[PDB]
DNA sequence: TTAGGGGGGGGGA
DNA sequence: CCCCCCGGCCCCCCCGGC
DNA sequence: CCCCCCCCCCTTTTTTCGGGGGGGCCGGGGGG
C-alpha cells in the first residue's frame, strides 16, 4: 500500500528535495559541500595541506545552529548529492563507549557492502552522520570523547550536528571538526515557500503578518508550518485581524541565557510602575530559574558596571552599589545554608530575591559598557591549583619547620625568597651550591623552588627577574641538580 | 487462515535458522512464494549482508496462494519460537494483508495445541540484487574449525587478515597485547570426509574483516556441519551455510586498504 | 459497609468532546481535527483539574473508534517510562503494521510528560520524525518549559486557561440534575469559590457535602470546604494595625492548627503576587519573611518568630 | 631465544594463572635455570603471592641466563584461553625480553598456532622469604577449606581460626547471627587424600579478613590439598603444591 | 533602550 | 564439563522552586 | 566593485545529602 499527500504531516509533504530547496545559510551549506567533496583530495595530502577554504586540515565537520532550521536535511542532502552510502546514528540508538567501539569504529574504515552492490567513485564509502550529538550524556562512558577520538582517526567523512554547540559535554570537540554554524532564516528566505504552501493548502495568508509568524517561532521553520497546519483547520484566513492571538496563543517560551538574563535584569525599565505591573515579580523571579547557577554569578559580575536610572532622590550610585553588595552577601549566606548536609532547597526562592532580584533593582539601568561573564570561577581554579601547590611545599618542608600552611606562605616564603632566589642575581653561577644545600635541608625539590618563585605577588613578583638570569646559569643550576643524589621526606609505599 | 501455510514438521529447524542471523540484523523482510522463503536484511553498520534461502523440500506441507511479504522483528519471533517443544509441528499461517501471523505448535503424542500471534512490523527497504561473481578464491572447512580460529583470534585483535596462496590459509590478528597467526593447509581423509579442509586458489587473496562481523558470522555453525567461505580482490566475502533444501549467506564487506 | 460508590469525577467524566466546558476554541479545534483528521503531534498544557487528560481520551476514542485497543499507547507517570522502554515499546509500536480508515493514524498518549527525563525526550526526536506518516504524539503536562525545545518544534501548542465561574457553574448545575441534589444558591457559589477554577475540586467537594449533609448551602459547603488559607494570609499582610495582624495570626492560623512554616511558605507566596502593593516594599517583605523562613528551618517555629514577623511587616510599612 | 619451556597440556600453566590472577595484575617471572619464581602483592600490602615452578614440572625448561618476563596476567588470560587444553605450550622467550611466544602445538592434527605477547617493565624489588617454626600446622582438602571460607564469609567480614588439642574451630560472628564449624584431625586408607592433619605446640586463635580468604581459596584449582601454617607473631601462609613447585598466600591477622 | 564586537548576506552608486 | 542466558551489586552522572 | 546599512549571534564555566536513572561487570542458575 501506499500513503497518500493528505495524510502527511505538511513538513514532511513539503519538505526539502535538492539543496538550492534550502531557505538561509546558503554560505554554511556551500562550505559543507566544498569541505566534502574535497575529502579525497585532502586525504591524498593526508589532510595537512590547508586550501583557500582552509577545510583541508579537517576530517569531520560539526553543524550548529537552534533547532528547526535545516541542518539535518542539508547534511542528508550534501551527502546524497556526492554519491556516498549514509551510516546515520541518533539519540534512539545506544552510543555508549562499548556500543561506539563495537559499531560505527569498524564502519569508520570498512566498504559498504549496500555500496558495492549498488553500483559513482564514492558509492562504496560511508559517511557517518552523527545527529543530536549534544544529546549523549555521560562524561567517560557517554562516548563523547571516544567520538572525538574517532573524528581524530575517521578514514571516511563524518558530520555531528548539534543543537547546543557552547556546553562542557562538547569540550572535546573544541577543535578537531570544521564548524559550521546555521543562523536563524530570513523572513524573505521563506517568504516565498510559506506562500507556496498557503496557496498549495488552500487558504489565504496576508503577506504582511508573515514577519510576525517568524518571530512568533524564533526563527523555526517546522514550528512556522506546524502553525499554518493547525490554524487553518478552522481559521481559514490569517490577517491582522487575528494575527496577536495567534502569536501569543503559539508563542515559543525559550528560557534565556546567562548574558541574555543578565541583560535583561540589569535594565531599569523593568523596575518602573509600568515595567514593574507589566513585567512582574513573578516573572523576575522565574528569569532567575532559566539558569539558578549561574545568574547570581552573572549579577554579582556586572552590578558595578552600569549608569543606573532607578536612583532614589538623593542617593548616589555607590550607595546604590553598597546595599546591592550588602544583599549579595546575605545571599551568598543563604546558598552556603542551601548547598549544606540539611539540602535546604526550599530556600532557593529567597536566594533568587536575595542574589539577583533585589540587587539589581537597586543598580538597574543602562549597561555601562559590555556584559562580562563571572571570573569567580576561573579564580577559584587558580586558588585551589596555589593551595595545592601550597599543601605540596608544606608537606615537603614539613620535618623542618614550626608552622602551619599559612604560616608558611605568609612567615617563611619571604626569608626564602633571599636565600633560593637572590643570590643567584649577586653571586651568578657561584651561588648553585649553597642554593642546592639549603634546598637539600628543607627536602625541596626543582619544581618546589618553581612553585615557591611563583607564590609571591605585588612588589615581589619573579617572572622578570627569573627570566633575566643568563641562560647558562639555569642551564647549570638543572645539570647540578639533575646529577646529585637528594634527600627524600615522604617516603610513599 | 488460508493464504499462506507453512508446516515444519521439526519446530527446532526454524527456531535454529533464526537463531543463525538474530545477533546481526533485528528486522527481516521475509519473501513467501509458491517457490519458497527468501529474506534478506543488512546490519546497522551496513557492511554485512544476510541472505536466507528456504526451499518447499524443508517443509512437510507449504502452500502459497500468491506472494506475500512480511516484517518481523526476530526478537519478538525468537521470543515466540521459545515457547514451543523442539519436537513439535510447526505450523505458520497468515492471511491478505496481514497485520500479524500466527504459530501454530501441534504435539502429536499429546493432545495440546499452542497458538500464538506475532504482530507483523511495516519496514521500507530494498531487495538487493546480487550477482553470481566469479570469486578466485574458494576454501570449505568444517564449521567447528572456524568457528574456534575465529574466536581464538578476536579475542587479542579487533580485525583478522585471512590469505590463501598456494596450499596454505593463514589467519593472522593483530593488537596492542599481542598477535596471533594461525596456519591450515588442505587435507583430505577418506575415513573421516567431514574434516577434509578443502583449498580451491585461481589468484592469491588477502582481506582483512572486522572480528565483530565474524563472530556474528560463525554463530550459523549450529545449521550446518561445514561453511563455505569464497574469497575475492576488492569484493564482499562469502560466507555460505548450507541447509537441507536452502541456505544462509553471508556477504561481509571488507576493510579498505 | 463493604461497598463504594462510584466518584462523580468518574461517573460524569465527558466521553466526547461536546461534554467539555472552557476552551471553547481549542475543544473546537480539536474537534475539527477528529473530523477530518490528520491529527498532528500536539502538547496541551494547562493548570491541573481543566480536562486535558479528559480532552487527550475524547479525541482519541473519537477518531479510532473501534480500533482504540491497537492504535493507543498510553503511558503516565505511574508506568515506566525510561530511554529503553522509549528505544524498545515506543519504536515497537510506532514501526507495528496496523491497518486504520482512510485518515486515522495510530496516537502515542504521553501523560504528565513533563516528569520524563531528558534522555528519553532526546530519544523520541528521531522516531517522532521517521514514523509521522503512521503515528501521532499527544503530550499532556502541567509545565509546558519542562518538554526539551526540540520536542515542542514538532509538537503544535494547546495551553489551556482557567476554567471561568460560569463553565463552572453550568457543570455543576447539569451534574445537580443528573443527581436530585438539593442546593442553594450561596451554596453553589461558596463551592464555586472553594473551587478556584479546579473542576475536579468542584466536584468532589460538591459530592462530599451532598453525602454528609444532604443540602448543598454555604454553612453546609463550609462545613466540608474550610476557607482558603492564602486569603487569610493576605488579608492579615494587608491588615492596618499590627493588632489586626496578629490577631488575625492567632485566631485563624495559630489556633486552627496551621504549622508555622506552612504560615511562612504562604506569606511569601501572597507576598510576591501582591501587586497592589510598591514593588520595592514587596521586596523588603520578602526578606522579612526569608529571614523568619530561615530561623524556623533552624527549628524555632514558634509564635513570637511569626509575631516579630509581622511587627517588622508593619515596620517596613511605617 | 634461550629460554624454552615446554608444557605438555598447557592447561597446567593456565590454572596458574587462575591461581593468582584476581589478587594481583602485573607480575615479573624471574626464569632461572632452577626454574620459574614469581612475587607479587596487593594493592592494599596485606596479602603476598609468591609462586615457584622447577624444571621438573617444566617439560624441557631450558633456561641460559637469567630473564624478567614481566607480563600482564589479563592478556596472559587471553592468550591462554585459545588452544585445546591438552596441546602442548612451548613457551619461547629471546636474548631482550620485548615479547613473549606462546607457542599452541597438537598432535593429533599436526597444526601449530603462535600467539604472542608484549613484555611490560614492572619496578619490583623481591624479598627474599626467611623461615620461622610457626605454631600449628594444619593441612586438610582445598574443597573443604573452600567451603568453610565461603560459608563463613557471609554471616560476617572476619572469620576467626582457633586451633587447639586435637581441634580447629572457624567461627563467623555478624548481625544476622553466628556460625561455628569444628572438625577433629581424622585419616582415612580407602581415600588418603580426604584427611585432616594437625601439627599442634601451642593454642592458637588469629582472626583474618573474608575477602582475603576468598581470594586465596582460588587456588584450590591447582591443588587438592591445603595446608596452612600459623604463628602468633607472623604472618600466616596458605600453601597449595603442585608437582614440583609450590604457590604461597601471606597475609596479616587483624584485630 | 538597544552591552560591544564580529560574522552573513542582500542591495547598490 | 563447558557455554549461554539473565537477574543482582557496584558504579557514576544528573536534579534540587513552583 | 568596495562600501554601506541592518540584522543576528557569540563572550563561558565550582560545590556539603538523598533520590532516581542508566550503564556495566559479576555470578548464580539452567541447559546441552
Ligand atoms: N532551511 C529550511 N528550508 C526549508 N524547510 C526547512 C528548513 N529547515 C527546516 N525545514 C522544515 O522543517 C523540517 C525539519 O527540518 P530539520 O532539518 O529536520 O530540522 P533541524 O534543522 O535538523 O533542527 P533539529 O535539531 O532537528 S530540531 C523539514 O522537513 C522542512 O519541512
Ligand atoms: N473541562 C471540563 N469539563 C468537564 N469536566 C471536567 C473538565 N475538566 C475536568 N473535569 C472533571 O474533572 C475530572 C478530572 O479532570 P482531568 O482532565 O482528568 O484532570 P487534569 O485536567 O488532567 O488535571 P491534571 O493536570 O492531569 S493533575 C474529569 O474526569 C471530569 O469529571
Ligand atoms: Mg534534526
Ligand atoms: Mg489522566
Amino acid at each position: 500500500n501506499v500513503v497518500r499527500e493528505e495524510d502527511k504531516l505538511w513538513t514532511v509533504k513539503y519538505a526539502p528535495t535538492n539543496l538550492q530547496q534550502v531557505c538561509g545559510n546558503k554560505g554554511s551549506v556551500m562550505k559543507l559541500k566544498n569541505w566534502l567533496a574535497n575529502w579525497e583530495n585532502s586525504k591524498k595530502n593526508s589532510f595537512k595541506h590547508a586550501g583557500k577554504d582552509g577545510s583541508g586540515v579537517f576530517r569531520a565537520a560539526m553543524l550548529y545552529g537552534p533547532p528547526g532550521i535545516g541542518k539535518t536535511t542539508a547534511a542528508h542532502l550534501v551527502a546524497q548529492e556526492l554519491g556516498y552510502d549514509i551510516l546515520e546514528q541518533n539519540a534512539s540508538d545506544v552510543r555508549s563507549k562499548t556500543l561506539l567501539n563495537a559499531g560505527v569504529k569498524n564502519a569508520l574504515d570498512n566498504m559498504s557492502v549496500v555500496g558495492y552492490f549498488k553500483h559513482n567513485l564514492n558509492g562504496k564509502h560511508f559517511v557517518i552522520i552523527m545527529d543530536e550529538v549534544d544529546g549523549m550524556s555521560g562524561g567517560d562512558r557517554g562516548g563523547v570523547g571516544q567520538l572525538a577520538q574517532f573524528c581524530r582517526k575517521t578514514s571516511t567523512p563524518l558530520i555531528l550536528i548539534c543543537n547546543e554547540r557552547n556546553l562542557p559535554k562538547m569540550r572535546p570537540f573544541d577543535r578537531v571538526c570544521l564548524d559550521i554554524q546555521f543562523r536563524r532564516p530570513d523572513a524573505n528566505s521563506i517568504k516565498s515557500r510559506l506562500m507556496t504552501i498557503a496557496i498549495r493548502e488552500k487558504f489565504k495568508l496576508d503577506p504582511n503578518v508573515i514577519d510576525r509568524l517568524i518571530q512568533t517561532t524564533r526563527g523555526d521553520i517546522r514550528q512556522v508550518i506546524n502553525l499554518l497546519s493547525t490554524i487553518s483547520t478552522t481559521t481559514k484566513t490569517i490577517n491582522h485581524e487575528n494575527i496577536n492571538e495567534i502569536s501569543k496563543a503559539w508563542e515559543k517560551n525559550i528560557a534565556l541565557k546567562p548574558f541574555d538574563i543578565a541583560h535583561k535584569m540589569l535594565d531599569g525599565q523593568i523596575y518602573s510602575d509600568i515595567g514593574s505591573r507589566n513585567f512582574t515579580l513573578n516573572d523576575k523571579i522565574a528569569l532567575y530559574f532559566d539558569d539558578f547557577d549561574f545568574t547570581p554569578l552573572m549579577i554579582q559580575e556586572n552590578y558595578l558596571s552600569t549608569r543606573p536610572s532607578v536612583l532614589k532622590p538623593g542617593q548616589s550610585h555607590l550607595e546604590a552599589v553598597a546595599e546591592a553588595a550588602n544583599c549579595i552577601s546575605l545571599g551568598d549566606i543563604v546558598e552556603k545554608k542551601i548547598r549544606s548536609s540539611e539540602q535546604l532547597w526550599s530556600l532557593l526562592p529567597l536566594h533568587a530575591v536575595l542574589s539577583s532580584v533585589y540587587p539589581a533593582s537597586k543598580v538597574a539601568g543602562h549597561m555601562a559598557g559590555r556584559i562580562n561573564f563571572t571570573a569567580w570561577l576561573g579564580q577559584n581554579s587558580k586558588s585551589a591549583k596555589y593551595y595545592r601547590l601550597l599543601q605540596e611545599i608544606h608537606y615537603h618542608t614539613r620535618l623542618g619547620t614550626s608552622t602551619d600552611k599559612i604560616g608558611l606562605r605568609l612567615d617563611y616564603l619571604p626569608t626564602f625568597r633571599k636565600r633560593l632566589l637572590d643570590p643567584f642575581l649577586k653571586q651568578g653561577a657561584d651561588a648553585i651550591s649553597s642554593v642546592i644545600e639549603v634546598m637539600d635541608d628543607y627536602y625541596l625539590t626543582k619544581e618546589d623552588w618553581d612553585s615557591i618563585m611563583e607564590f609571591f605577588v605585588g612588589p615581589d613578583v619573579t617572572t622578570a627577574i627569573i627570566k633575566k638570569i643568563p641562560a647558562t646559569v639555569k642551564s647549570g643550576f638543572t645539570r647540578k641538580y639533575n646529577s646529585m643524589t637528594h634527600p627524600v621526606a615522604i617516603y610513599r609505599t | 487462515a488460508s493464504m499462506l501455510e507453512a508446516k515444519f514438521e521439526e519446530a527446532s529447524l526454524f527456531k535454529r535458522i533464526i537463531d543463525g542471523f538474530k545477533d546481526c540484523v533485528q528486522l527481516v523482510n521475509f519473501q513467501c512464494k509458491e517457490d519458497g522463503i527468501i529474506a534478506q536484511a543488512v546490519d546497522d553498520s551496513r557492511v554485512l549482508l544476510v541472505s536466507l534461502e528456504i526451499g518447499v523440500e524443508a517443509f512437510q506441507e507449504y502452500r502459497c496462494d500468491h506472494p506475500v511479504t512480511l516484517g518481523m522483528d526476530l526478537t519478538s519471533l525468537s521470543k515466540i519460537l521459545r515457547c514451543g517443544n523442539n519436537t513439535d509441528t510447526l505450523t505458520l499461517i497468515a492471511d491478505n494483508t496481514p497485520d500479524s501471523i500466527i504459530l501454530l505448535f501441534e504435539d502429536t503424542k499429546k493432545d495440546r495445541i499452542a497458538e500464538y500471534s506475532l504482530k507483523l512490523m511495516d519496514i521500507d527497504a530494498d531487495f538487493l540484487k546480487i550477482e553470481e561473481l566469479q570469486y578466485d578464491s574458494t576454501l570449505s572447512l568444517p564449521s567447528s574449525e572456524f568457528s574456534k580460529i575465529v574466536r581464538d583470534l578476536s579475542q587479542l585483535s579487533d580485525s583478522i587478515n585471512i590469505m590463501i596462496t598456494k596450499e596454505t590459509i593463514k589467519f593472522v590478528a593483530d593488537g596492542d597485547i599481542g598477535s596471533g597467526s594461525v596456519i591450515i593447509k588442505p587435507f583430505v581423509d577418506m575415513e573421516h570426509p567431514e574434516t577434509s579442509i578443502k583449498l580451491e586458489m585461481d589468484q592469491p587473496v588477502d582481506l582483512t574483516f572486522g572480528a565483530k562481523y565474524l563472530l556474528d558470522i560463525i554463530k550459523g555453525s549450529s545449521l550446518s556441519d561445514r561453511v563455505g567461505i569464497r574469497l575475492s580482490s576488492e569484493a564482499p566475502a562469502l560466507f555460505q551455510f548450507d541447509l537441507k533444501s536452502g541456505f544462509l549467506q553471508f556477504f561481509l564487506a571488507p576493510k579498505f586498504n | 459497609t463493604l461497598s463504594l460508590q462510584l466518584p462523580w469525577v468518574e461517573k460524569y467524566r465527558p466521553q466526547v468532546l461536546s461534554d467539555i466546558v472552557g476552551n471553547k476554541e481549542t475543544i473546537d479545534r480539536l474537534q475539527q481535527i477528529a473530523k477530518d483528521g490528520n491529527m498532528p503531534h500536539m502538547i496541551i498544557s494547562g493548570m491541573p483539574g481543566i480536562g486535558k487528560t479528559t480532552s487527550v481520551h475524547c479525541l482519541a476514542h473519537e477518531l479510532l473508534g473501534r480500533s482504540y485497543a491497537d492504535g493507543v499507547l498510553e503511558l503516565n507517570a505511574s508506568d515506566d517510562r525510561g530511554i529503553d522502554v522509549v528505544r524498545n515499546q515506543i519504536k515497537h509500536f510506532a514501526q507495528k503494521k496496523l491497518h486504520l480508515p482512510p485518515g486515522k493514524h495510530k496516537i502515542v498518549i504521553l501523560d504528565e510528560a513533563d516528569s520524563m527525563t531528558a534522555g528519553a525526550q532526546q530519544a523520541l526526536r528521531r522516531t517522532m520524525e521517521l514514523y509521522s506518516n503512521s503515528t501521532r504524539f499527544a503530550f499532556a503536562c502541567n509545565q509546558s518549559n519542562k518538554i526539551i525545545e526540540p520536542l515542542q518544534s514538532r509538537c503544535a501548542i494547546l495551553r489551556y486557561s482557567k476554567l471561568s465561574d460560569e463553565d463552572v457553574l453550568k457543570r455543576l448545575l447539569q451534574i445537580i440534575k443528573l443527581e436530585d441534589v438539593k442546593y442553594t444558591n450561596d451554596g453553589l457559589e461558596a463551592i464555586i469559590f472553594t473551587a478556584e477554577g479546579d473542576m475536579r475540586q468542584a466536584i468532589n467537594n460538591l459530592q462530599s457535602t451532598v453525602a454528609g449533609h444532604g443540602l448543598v448551602n454555604a454553612d453546609n459547603v463550609f462545613k466540608i470546604v474550610d476557607s482558603p488559607h492564602p486569603l487569610i494570609v493576605k488579608k492579615m499582610l494587608l491588615a492596618s494595625n499590627l493588632e489586626d495582624s496578629i490577631q488575625i495570626l492567632r485566631t485563624d492560623l495559630w489556633k486552627k492548627g496551621y504549622s508555622s512554616i506552612d504560615i511562612v511558605t504562604t506569606s511569601f507566596r501572597v507576598t510576591k503576587n501582591l501587586a497592589q502593593v510598591k514593588e520595592s516594599v514587596r521586596l523588603e517583605m520578602i526578606k522579612e519573611i526569608g529571614l523568619t523562613h530561615m530561623r524556623i528551618l533552624e527549628g524555632v517555629g514558634t509564635y513570637l518568630q511569626l509575631a516579630s514577623m509581622l511587627a517588622k511587616i508593619h515596620k517596613l510599612n511605617n
